[PDB]
């Protein structure tokens, strides 16, 4: 018919983008780490333990000030944690108990939630009568949500298994942007440091990086043989490291149109389920279904500690903002902090 | 990035034999259990046979049990079906899936058109 | 630090006060049992109970059953949050398509197959029994068409027959059954169980029958924590 | 029993001789002088003469040798024979031990001791696996689990019973092993000075072997009471199990103690008299060993329901599964073939023998056999310590 | 609870043997 | 048909592919010179005394 050029012409604007994409590689991030000397030994151990939860925990998000996190779990309990003195703050009780995703607002003042039920939930925490109560109810996806970020107080972006991410208006309660184009689930997605743009991992091995601003999508990075568990920015935002559950975490620079480095061993056989590096970006912890999470190195790609303690998969894998304390959480409705 | 080739099929008649080959480039072949589903002008995917990593385990639908043979080659990372006896109501699109996850015995592949790790397929018919 | 103490110290009444509320909350959770109910489709799986909740309660027991009709095809994602519910309920449509008996098959297969709803029962509900009465008394789509080794079938001989029912009948919803037990014993059954049940056309039986599996479920867990079977 | 009514009775035949044998005139004859080796009073008899004095009256088996005397000559000085350095002899041994007696105490003797042997090496394996069972219990991440926390309560009173029965036991012996040297010696041995700890010792074991019981029946009804329910439990009601556990068998002892204390004071509680009296601490034996068979024959018989459902693959192969399960259950309603009828009462014998030989093999390797099979035969609490070990062997 | 009925035997037993003792302590001294 | 749907995936395409693509030596060399620039200020890799750490 008058499609089939379509392929052929689609096939060949791939097979120039490939070509074109490999005279760019010339070197690898292996030789050039040679010089500078292996992180080494790390020995992390749990400084806290954070058993309040009743049904396994699914996802984990810290608070700007990394003082306070809030943790999601399948009963139905959204609790928002006190690391120093591992004190509940607020146990928000939720309508579907079914939760997949949960954020904190970068201003501390609401916390986001959202399932199964295709519907994103934002909680305001500092209401003037003093108790926690639902500000809004977005609801215009089809497939369950599977994580949510927030910009700012006004506009958060939503990821769903509908195969199109969102951004939100709280003050309204309506999509203003569209990112349409994946073919799967989207399963995680990161935001930039600057909040400009944000990439998000799919259940058909692709990545792509869209811009809020602009509301279109830029780059696709292929690269992974299965779906996308988990993705996160190097701390610096030109790169970014995305799990896959080929038991494979691989790393891709956005200039560059192209992965940099796979940190695979043949102990691991099971995927990844969160990713997230660390401060200064040298370290990269991803949680694991063999009920322990790795702590590879960025640019050794070597084990470099394994934090086990979790007597089930991890699910979630966050890192504060200074980078003093890492927390895990898993199917065993347990959240561990290591330091 | 994985790719699922299809070669072979076409045009036949009541009773003939074709070899088709599904080429996979972009993951280990080996470590994936490999399906091999049809659709039907006018109807949805149906399974139409499987093959695990080592090639023992082997599954057919009652439909053309018996007719059919599949095979794995992991050394040349390609699938082999060779169909035979034909029959008329086997005229449809043959795609070749690939289960998501690797070292899994059950995955979920005849979904609808939204199914990544599935071949383009190929349009093969059986008439007079 | 003068501040410290009487800020502190007021900050454990909240915990103290959340903890209480954890406690109280944790008994209704814990003794509520929880049910998936997803089936191939066009099954009537609204029949069970009569888009994502039903809650019900029998002989002061109360089940909370999750459809999930409301979502994409794709289940090899979703499906992994229902691996603490007590019993997957899958309703299979006796009866265009295809071998949609193929296909309930195959999703059966790949849900007991799945290494995270490994450790969950699976009742089973072999709905539109009764349809099928009259198929095969027709031979339109009959079963030895689509399934070559239902031709040397024999029905089994503790195979208890419904009064007054065509033993062809009989023997194709008795095949079935096979079918789908032999898919369920052929991987380890240690660590989880089948229950296929005949939908019949009363809802006060399939609220009973659920009861009576959940129960059964429950004693085995129990007795699998000692040790004793 | 007789070791007081024999020291009162030697006092009283001793003073009643100093009384009655002061009255004796002196004759005018060759009699050789009084003479009272703390035996036996008797009348001056001329020198060279012999007296054939009836044997006391204070022996415990005097009973029995109403017509025997004894034969006793002082020679023609007006002194008694004397022995390796001046010991006199007496013609005692017609009112002794008599032939039969000695030989049959000695086999009684040789059957307390392997008994004793045999007990005492049950209790110190299962005090020894016990220990370890508790240690692992309350060291790993399975703690948190309300069957556990019953399991180690049945460890600790296994524990407790173990070592309440191996001091008394070392009490008794310590006791009954010092020699008497003088009359003040047994004075004070059968004084109350002393008397205060075995005292405390057997109160201790007689709770102790009473708690043992009731957790045994504890755990017989929360097994029970989590089978029939068809839901998980909303609460795991601990209080109450520690209660008629821990607590229940206190006022089943106290009362026995006080009454033993008013009534039945022995020279230590540890000798059981008055059968139609002891029954007050036989009784949660009894109801703590019924009430937990019933059960034992109704989780059979849903055992037994649970496997003619499904699993019929592995044809006859039901009853060798039916078996080490009905097996891993006797941890409690064992002894009962020899304790639903036959008592101490009306029971002698080699029955008697032959069920306190039983009783007490079982008693003593039930905790050892408890904590192997529920600390260190446990799927879960195997595989969770290989894992432990693996984590660590990186280390 | 046959421990209470082992132990009133060996105690019963012990008292017995200790009377034959005293019995032969004040038989010689 | 599908003929929407192929045309919408082309125009995507062609975006991704006229993008200022560095080197993969200075792809890589700047991230890690920015790597080892914050290495003082991350306090994973070098573990803090217990008085710093709020967690011990
Ligand atoms: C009544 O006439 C007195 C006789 C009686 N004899 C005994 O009690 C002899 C047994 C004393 C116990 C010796 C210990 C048992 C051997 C095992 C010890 C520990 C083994 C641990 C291995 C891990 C009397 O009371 O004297």
């Amino acid at each position: 018919s008058e499609l089939d050029q379509l392929r052929q012409e689609a096939e060949q604007l791939k097979n120039q983008i490939r070509d074109a994409r490999k005279a760019c590689a010339d070197a690898t991030l292996s030789q050039i780490t040679n010089n500078i000397d292996p992180v080494g030994r790390i020995q992390m151990r749990t400084r806290r333990t954070l058993r309040g939860h009743l049904a396994k925990i699914y996802a984990m998000h810290w608070g700007t000030d990394s003082r306070l996190l809030v943790s999601a779990s399948q009963d139905g309990k959204l609790i928002i944690w006190d690391s120093y003195t591992t004190n509940k703050v607020h146990a928000i009780p939720l309508r579907s108990s079914w939760v997949m995703t949960c954020a904190y607002a970068p201003s501390g003042n609401y916390v986001a939630c959202g399932g199964l039920d295709n519907i994103c939930s934002i909680y305001n925490l500092k209401t003037r009568e003093g108790n926690v109560r639902v500000s809004r109810e977005l609801a215009g996806h089809t497939g369950y949500l599977s994580c949510c970020r927030f910009l700012d107080d006004n506009q958060i972006v939503t990821s769903s298994g509908d195969t199109t991410c969102a951004l939100w208006d709280i003050e309204t309660g309506q999509q203003t942007t569209t990112f349409t184009g994946h073919t799967g689930d989207v399963m995680s997605l990161s935001l930039a440091p600057d909040t400009r743009l944000f990439v998000s991992g799919a259940c058909d091995a692709s990545a792509k990086l869209w811009d809020v601003r602009e509301g279109m999508c830029r780059q696709t990075f292929t690269g992974h043989e299965s779906d996308i568990n988990a993705i996160c920015f190097f701390p610096n935002g030109n790169a970014f490291a995305t799990g896959s559950d080929d038991a494979t975490c691989r790393l891709f620079d956005l200039r560059a149109d192209q992965e940099l480095m796979t940190y695979s061993h043949d102990n691991i056989i099971c995927g990844i389920t969160s990713v997230s590096f660390s401060k200064s970006g040298r370290l990269l912890l991803a949680g694991y279904d063999d009920f322990n999470c790795n702590v590879w190195d960025a640019l050794k790609a070597d084990r470099a500690g394994v934090l086990a303690g979790h007597d089930n998969r991890v699910s979630c894998l966050g890192v504060t903002d200074d980078g003093m304390a890492v927390a895990t959480g898993s199917w065993d409705s347990f959240l561990k902090i290591w330091n | 990035q994985v790719q699922l080739q299809e070669s072979g099929g076409g045009l036949v008649q009541p009773g003939g034999s074709l070899r088709l080959s599904c080429a996979a480039s972009g993951f280990t072949f080996s470590n994936y259990k490999m399906n091999w589903v049809r659709q039907a002008p006018g109807k949805g995917l149906e399974w139409v046979s499987d093959i695990s990593q080592s090639g023992a385990s082997i599954s057919y639908t009652g439909s053309v049990k018996g007719r059919f043979t599949i095979s794995r080659d992991n050394a040349k990372n390609t699938l082999y079906l060779q169909m035979n006896s034909l029959k008329p109501e086997d005229t449809a699109v043959y795609y070749c899936a690939r289960c998501p996850a690797p070292f899994t015995r059950d995955c979920f592949d005849v979904t609808s058109t939204t199914y990544a790790y599935r071949g383009q397929g190929t349009q093969v018919t059986v008439s007079s | 630090t003068e501040d410290q103490r009487n800020e502190e110290k007021a900050q454990r009444e909240a915990n103290k006060k959340i903890e209480k509320q954890l406690q109280k909350d944790k008994q209704v959770y814990r003794a509520t049992h929880r049910l998936l109910l997803l089936g191939a489709g066009e099954s009537g799986k609204n029949t069970i109970v009569k888009i994502f909740e039903t809650k019900f309660q029998v002989d002061k027991v109360n089940f909370h059953m999750f459809d999930v009709g409301a979502q994409r095809d794709e289940r090899r994602k979703w499906i992994q949050c229902f691996n603490d519910v007590t019993a997957i309920i899958f309703v299979v449509a006796s009866s265009n398509q295809t071998n949609r008996l193929q296909a309930a098959l195959k999703l059966f297969d790949s849900i007991w197959n799945n290494k995270w709803l490994r450790d969950t029962s699976v009742i089973l509900f072999l709905n539109k029994q009764d349809l099928l009465a009259e198929k095969v008394l027709a031979g339109k789509s009959k079963i030895e068409d689509y399934f070559p080794e239902f031709a040397r079938y024999t029905t089994p001989e503790d195979a208890t027959p419904e009064p007054g029912e065509d033993p062809r009948v009989t023997r194709a919803k008795y095949f079935i059954r096979d079918e789908f037990l032999r898919i369920s014993t052929a991987s380890g059954d240690g660590r989880h169980y089948c229950y296929p049940h005949f939908t019949c056309a009363v809802d006060t039986e399939n609220i009973r029958r659920v009861f009576n599996d959940c129960r059964d479920i429950i004693q085995r867990m129990h007795l699998r924590q000692y040790e004793l079977l | 029993q007789v070791m007081d009514f024999l020291f009162e009775k030697w006092k009283l035949y001793g003073d009643q001789c100093h009384h009655n044998l002061s009255l004796l005139p002196p004759p005018t004859e060759l009699v050789c002088n009084r003479t009272f080796d703390k035996y036996s009073c008797w009348p001056d008899t001329p020198a060279n003469t012999t007296a054939n004095i009836s044997c006391p009256w204070y022996l415990p088996w005097h009973h029995k040798v109403q017509h025997r005397f004894v034969f006793k000559r002082c020679g023609p000085d007006g002194q008694w024979v004397r022995g390796p350095r001046g010991q006199p002899w007496r013609d005692a041994s017609q009112c002794q031990m008599d032939g039969e007696e000695i030989e049959v105490q000695k086999e009684v003797a040789k059957m307390y001791s392997s008994f004793q042997v045999m007990y005492t090496v049950g209790y110190s394996l299962s005090l020894g696996a016990l220990l370890l069972a508790l240690a692992i219990l309350g060291g790993l991440s399975k703690l948190h689990c309300t069957r556990n926390a019953i399991h180690a309560n049945l460890f600790a009173s296994f524990v407790l019973k173990a070592s309440s029965v191996l001091v008394i036991d070392g009490l008794l012996r310590t006791r009954y092993s010092q020699k008497i040297g003088d009359d003040l010696s047994v004075s004070t041995w059968l004084s109350d000075g002393a008397v205060a700890g075995c005292r405390v010792a057997a109160v201790f074991m007689q709770y102790g072997i009473v708690a043992n019981y009731c957790w045994l029946l504890v755990e017989g009804l929360y097994l029970h009471n989590l089978l029939g329910l068809a839901t998980l439990p909303e609460r795991s009601f601990f209080s109450l199990y520690l209660g008629i556990g821990w607590g229940a068998p206190m006022l089943f002892v106290v009362p026995w103690a006080v009454v033993k204390c008013l009534f039945e004071n022995v020279q230590c509680w540890t000798s059981n008299d008055n059968m139609g009296f002891w029954w007050i601490l036989r009784f949660p034996v009894f109801l703590a060993i019924l009430i937990n068979f019933f059960i034992f024959v109704r989780i059979v018989q849903l055992l037994v329901a649970k496997l003619r459902a499904r699993q019929m693959h592995h044809t006859d192969y039901k009853f060798r599964l039916a078996k080490s399960t009905l097996t891993l259950i006797p941890l409690l309603g064992v002894h009962e073939v020899v304790f639903a009828f036959v008592t101490d009462e009306h029971a002698q014998g080699t029955l008697r023998s032959a069920k306190l030989f039983f009783d007490l093999f079982l008693s003593s390797f039930q905790g050892l056999l408890v904590a192997v099979l529920y600390c260190f035969l446990n799927k879960e609490v195997q595989s969770e310590l290989r894992r432990r070990w693996h984590r660590w062997r990186l280390g | 609870h046959s421990q209470g009925t082992f132990t009133s035997d060996k105690s019963e037993y012990l008292d017995s043997e200790r009377a034959r003792d005293f019995v032969a302590w004040l038989e010689a001294g | 048909a599908s003929i929407a749907q192929a045309r919408k995936l082309v125009e995507q395409l062609k975006m991704e592919a006229n993008i200022d693509r560095i080197k993969v030596s200075k792809a890589a060399a700047d991230l890690m010179a920015y790597c080892e620039a914050h290495a003082k200020e991350d306090p994973l890799l070098t573990p803090v005394p217990a008085s710093e750490n709020p967690f011990r």
